[PDB]
């Protein structure tokens, strides 16, 4: 059982790669009693350089065979109490993306919904809630509100959509 | 901080030729986001790689960026004689840009060829202007050194003479151009001017006459 | 289609100001940040500026620190910078390059010449095709652009549409300080009386347009 994000232009199956980070953003509201929203980080291609683990592949929202975290899914940002300032998520176990050719690509929901666990775990110790919710990007241009990434010379925009709308508890 | 690249490299045709770049503070990392820019001379420079080995549409697939030692490095395999051109390295050192010193690129197999060369006598306007000009141009010749000498009539002219420095064309080759200055009446003064271009050993000469009208 | 127009430039006497501006059409330019790279004439290339996609960030190189300002409209989808204090450093083409994982799309770039020289058009003058340079059915034909200032010209033949055998050569920098350049092309002999050509030469920092036209004899 997979998660489908659709592509477009179709991504050749050589185009497979490992989720090993993301981008973030918080939805404005500090203390809405307990419930905190995040959404994937539609910004400007220098946050994703800022966070420093993105790699040599260029892949917006979700980070493409990016660094590894050594233990653990580590968060960082300038700022947490700040909503411009992004959420650099790294991974600490990769989540393999592989694309058919046919016009989308697939992640396995099991794993993706425990990475996606994990950092809620993070975000919750970090922002010192309990509830967790990841909802789709608020908007943009084609490369920032979906995942895109550069590969074989083509960049290649997929729906994020479903992989952001989940809630997790304590 | 500097970004040091090799200043010149030399590769013969269908070889493999490897650029490094290298910053002064520390090594180079997939964070330091390197471009490589190729310029031939006189154009825009164009986006090669970026994000380290990220390919362009228009890249072509020969070329390669990596990452090796803590520098930058766009590996050329299979060089065609098209690609001799300037390759500079742009480093990203968090929000701040800094481009390389570039590197001249000669492709090494180049045939020598002799320059074809053509002479303008002064027009009927700028005769008319109180002004002439005997423009020798010279195209199409490898290596790009040649030496040209003036005539008038016979005998060698030394004053009013502008020649350019040769400069490559799109195929490659260099060409040049020369100006000989001249009043009008000294332009009619005189039977034939004659433009003399040396060039490996080998002169081509034309000539040009008042008379020869239409 | 990623477009980037660069207007201004041209001749600054030392001291003066200039101001550069980059029109940006296909694709959303609010979303992207720009960069101001110059070249000097046989020098490499110098990244000098950078504004952010809101003008929040600015980088400048220090050689232009305190002198220049980069701007920018987005609802005119404009960029600009404002170049004060020139010194003779300064003479360079200035790129427009947007900022998008690197510099991936520039402008074609605009000549900024530094000097406290006059600007002066260009004279044109045609080099007709007679029999001396008729080899095998080809004749060369030109037009001589002689004493402008400052640089450049661009000169193409029918409005644009010969492509082949026009080879524009480089200017000479006369004793007088001003440039002169050529530009021929070989066409078949068999198309001088059946095939106008008008060279059109255009000296953008003086605003000269002409249209001169070869004729044979
Ligand atoms: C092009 O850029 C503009 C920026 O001016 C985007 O405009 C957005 O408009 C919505 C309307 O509700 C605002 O809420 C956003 O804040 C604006 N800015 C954004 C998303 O950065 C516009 O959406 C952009 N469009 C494309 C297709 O790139
Ligand atoms: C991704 O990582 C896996 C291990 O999880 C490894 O087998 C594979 O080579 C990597 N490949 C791609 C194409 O993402
Ligand atoms: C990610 O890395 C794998 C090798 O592990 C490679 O096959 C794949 O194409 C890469 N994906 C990119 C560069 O988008």
């Amino acid at each position: 059982d997979t998660i489908t994000l659709p592509c477009r232009p179709a991504p050749p199956p050589h185009c497979s790669s490992n989720i090993t980070g993301l981008i973030l953003t918080r939805q404005g509201g500090y203390s809405n009693a307990n419930t905190v929203i995040f959404r994937p980080s539609g910004g400007d291609w220098r946050d994703i350089a800022r966070c420093q683990i993105a790699g040599t592949v260029v892949s917006t929202q979700l980070f493409l065979n990016g660094s590894l975290a050594e233990e653990e899914v580590v968060i960082r940002s300038e700022d947490w109490r700040d909503n411009a300032k992004s959420i650099c998520v790294q991974l600490a176990t990769s989540v393999e993306i592989a694309c058919t050719g046919a016009g989308h690509c697939a992640i396995s929901r099991a794993k993706w919904a425990n990475t996606l666990k994990q950092i809620a775990s993070k975000l919750r110790e970090q922002y010192g809630a309990k509830t967790i919710i990841f909802k789709p990007s608020s908007g943009g241009d084609p490369e920032f509100v979906n995942h895109s990434f550069n590969c074989g010379g083509e960049f290649f925009y997929c729906a994020s959509t479903q992989l952001f709308a989940s809630t997790w508890f304590a | 901080t500097v970004v040091t690249q090799e200043p010149s490299l030399t590769v013969s045709p269908g070889g493999t030729v490897t650029l490094t770049c290298a910053s002064s503070t520390g090594a180079v990392t997939s964070g330091f986001y390197p471009s490589w820019f190729q310029q031939k001379p006189g154009q825009t420079p164009r986006t090669l790689i970026y994000s380290t080995n990220n390919k362009h549409s228009w890249t072509p697939a020969r070329f390669s960026g990596s990452l090796l030692g803590g520098k930058a490095a766009l590996t050329l395999s299979g060089v065609q004689p098209e690609d001799e051109a300037d390759y500079y390295c742009l480093l990203y050192y968090g929000g701040v840009w800094v481009f390389g010193g570039g590197t001249r690129l000669t492709v090494l197999g180049q045939p020598k060829a002799a320059p074809s060369v053509t002479l303008f006598p002064p027009s009927s306007e700028e005769l008319q202007a109180n002004k002439a000009t005997l423009v020798c141009l010279i195209s199409d010749f490898y290596p790009g050194a040649v030496t040209v000498a003036w005539k008038a009539d016979s005998s060698p002219v030394k004053a009013g003479v502008e020649t350019t420095t040769p400069s490559k064309q799109s195929n490659n080759k260099y060409a040049a151009s020369s100006y000989l200055s001249l009043t009008p009446e000294q332009w009619k003064s005189h039977r034939s001017y004659s433009c003399q271009v040396t060039h490996e050993g080998s002169t081509v000469e034309k000539t040009v006459a008042p008379t020869e009208c239409s | 289609e990623v477009q980037l127009v660069e207007s201004g430039g041209g001749l600054v006497e030392p001291g003066g100001s200039l101001r550069l501006s980059c029109a940006a059409s296909g694709f959303n330019f609010s979303n992207y940040g720009m960069n101001w790279v110059r070249q000097a004439p046989g020098k490499g290339l110098e990244c000098i500026s950078y504004i952010s996609g809101s003008s929040s960030t600015k980088y400048y190189a220090d050689s232009v620190k305190g002198r220049f300002t980069i701007s920018r409209d987005n609802a005119k989808n404009s960029l600009y910078l404002q170049m004060n204090s020139l010194r003779d450093e300064d003479t360079a083409v200035y790129y427009c390059a947007r900022d998008h994982w690197g510099l991936d799309y520039w402008g074609q770039g605009t000549l900024v010449t530094v000097s406290s020289a006059s600007t002066k058009g260009p004279s044109v003058f045609p080099l007709a095709p007679s029999s001396k340079s008729t080899s095998g059915g080809t004749a060369a034909l030109g037009c001589l652009v002689k004493d402008y200032f400052p640089e450049p010209v661009t000169v193409s033949w029918n409005s644009g549409a010969l492509t082949s055998g026009v080879h524009t050569f480089p200017a000479v920098l006369q004793s007088s300080g001003l440039y002169s350049l050529s530009s021929v092309v070989t066409v078949p002999s068999s198309s001088l009386g059946t095939q106008t050509y008008i060279c059109n030469v255009n000296h953008k920092p003086s605003n000269t347009k002409v249209d001169k036209k070869v004729e044979p004899k």
